[PDB]
DNA sequence: TGCACAGGATGTATATATCTGACACGTGCCTGGAGACTAGGGAGTAATCCCCTTGGCGGTTAAAACGCGGGGGACAGCGCGTACGTGCGTTTAAGCGGTGCTAGAGCTGTCTACGACCAATTGAGCGGCCTCGGCACCGGGATTCTCCAGGGCG
DNA sequence: CGCCCTGGAGAATCCCGGTGCCGAGGCCGCTCAATTGGTCGTAGACAGCTCTAGCACCGCTTAAACGCACGTACGCGCTGTCCCCCGCGTTTTAACCGCCAAGGGGATTACTCCCTAGTCTCCAGGCACGTGTCAGATATATACATCCTGTGCA
């Protein structure tokens, strides 16, 4: 059988920020739990939004107010600034 | 002359050694026997896995010891060291239960 | 028959030491026992009824962080 | 793929087909799966910074869940993001109060 | 006779070959990446109307604000004793190494109910309305309910 | 000489009419998504088969639990102190209306294009998995290295 998981991203982002120290097996797990986790909660916020507007479509905009409702002023600001960015220079 | 320490200074060592250590503090075979009677009520022969148990057990011991923690404040806001039943109504009342 | 009592008193005299408590009375070991009769109760019947509604006889580690999930507390680590 | 042309490291198609079949809604537009992206690999960037100069205080080089308890612990942010998470094997903080001394 | 010595008979850290565990690298089948058609859902505009303001005089009322007495309740001081803190020896039982099983967990074809998708009717449910009997507020009067002064009692 | 118990007094409350007031519901006009049927294709239950960790167990191997004995010190009960906020009367302001009438912009409703993505389709490649290899921890030769013993001596 076949499963899914965060870790090869955890172990390259790992490399980008400090690519000496290790990361257990069990701490990857907890990752994966909290990004699992995060995805649901912005997911489901996204949802609820989504349905309060009478529109039955996601975009950007729902996941920019979102992330700014349910994440501290420092987290939304700068997860709207990096990533606006990524969009903008994606599109 | 026998050496024996003042009353109070091995709950301080015991403190320093145990807020150190993340292991279980209650044995596996007990909390078994618990678990199986609490679910024999329930729903008659059924099986438990190897894991999960770990997880009811350490989801209870840190529920528990933030409990003790909370209920220690509570002790603390009548101005004693000692712990009582009303604490932990009063801590346990005051946390939404 | 009375497993309630495997839980020793050397051990909730331990619980109270993580929780950073010097002194302990009498009553707290049985009102600390009776929580956590409450407390198992509380999750092992989600615990049955999430086992019930997967039609199975054994209980697994989904069922149990499911079963912590809806009550806010979403305990992490093992079936996560 | 477009996270590498975008600057991305999580997979954008993942997250899409995700959110298709989450049953979230009926319309999903191209821009939010990688904004998600964007967001989940910020916070876990966080995470693996915090928990890699946790891991880098205590002089080891692998990051045990006592060094993410007290990384996520120890921030304001990350306290106030999740109060409810309980964390296996990560212990609990040094906290002695002033009044039992 | 009392004594120093030359060598065996045991230890002991020291150095070498050996046993798990985890990081590191080389694959190929269910994933993603991408190209084209449809189209209805999203961006944009034209009245609109509708309750919501603009600015400030006065007169008067009910609510907010201040001021003092002191009464009782928060609060510091201090002695008591029994209730846990601390320290021993003695026991029951979990940890753990190892074992024989199985019965339930877990991945895969069939088809078949059976619910997703789409015209036609309508009637039960929603906008509009206009009343009166229950409701809002207060007098009348009885009833209880607390506050204060002897005095019979210490 | 000063305190429980009784009696007088006062006022706060309860409950029962008594009449003006307004929105709950009824009634109507209306009108639109539910209902009924047909089509269609599709995932869920039924086996089917398999395979693998949970189950029940047996026996060393320590290791926490326990019983108790002492003890000392803080929780608790009691007492004196004093000061701070409640109860009440007097001062001071917030808000309503009267005058004296006008507009104003922002969500609503309706209309109107237009283009981003669902859906279908095929091509490719990438991370879960198997295997190579060193790091760390393990168990054992070993070259001396410290008592013990013949053992010969002055």
């Amino acid at each position: 059988a076949r499963k899914e998981t965060y870790s090869s991203y955890i172990y390259k982002v790992l490399k980008q920020t400090h690519p000496d120290t290790g990361i257990s097996q069990k701490s990857m797990s907890i990752l994966n739990s909290f990004v699992n986790d995060i995805f649901e909660r912005i997911a489901t916020e996204a949802s609820k939004l989504a349905a309060y507007n009478k529109k039955s479509t996601i975009s950007a905009r729902e996941i920019q107010t979102a992330v700014r409702l349910i994440l501290p002023g420092e987290l939304a600001k700068h997860a709207v600034s990096e990533g606006t960015r990524a969009v903008t220079k994606y599109s | 002359k026998p050496h024996r320490y003042k009353p109070g200074t091995v709950a301080l060592r015991e403190i320093r050694r145990f807020q150190k250590s993340t292991e279980l503090l209650i044995r596996k075979l007990p909390f078994q026997r618990l678990v199986r009677e609490i679910a024999q009520d329930f729903k008659t022969d059924l099986r438990f896995q190897s894991s999960a148990i770990g997880a009811l057990q350490e989801s209870v011991e840190a529920y528990l010891v933030s409990l003790f923690e909370d209920t220690n404040l509570a002790a603390i806001h009548a101005k004693r060291v000692t712990i009582q039943k009303k604490e932990i109504k009063l801590a346990r009342r005051l946390r939404g239960e | 028959r009375d497993n309630i009592q495997g839980i020793t008193k050397p051990a909730i005299r331990r619980l109270a030491r993580r929780g950073g408590v010097k002194r302990i009375s009498g009553l707290i070991y049985e009102e600390v026992r009776a929580v956590l009769k409450s407390f198992l109760e509380s999750v092992i019947r989600d615990s049955v009824t999430y086992t019930e509604h997967a039609k199975r006889k054994t209980v697994t580690s989904l069922d149990v962080v499911y079963a912590l999930k809806r009550q806010g507390r979403t305990l992490y680590g093992f079936g996560g | 793929s477009r996270s590498a042309k975008a600057g991305l490291t999580f997979p954008v198609g993942r997250v899409h087909r995700l959110l298709r079949r989450g049953n979230y809604a009926q319309r999903i537009g191209s821009g939010a799966p990688v904004y998600l992206t964007a967001v989940l690999e910020y916070l876990a960037a966080e995470i693996l910074e915090l928990a890699g100069n946790a891991a880098r205080d205590n002089k080891k080089t692998r990051i045990i869940p006592r060094h993410l308890q007290l990384a996520i612990r120890n921030d304001d942010e990350l306290n106030k993001l999740l109060g409810n998470v309980t964390i296996a094997q990560g212990g609990v903080l040094p906290n002695i109060h002033q009044n039992l001394l």
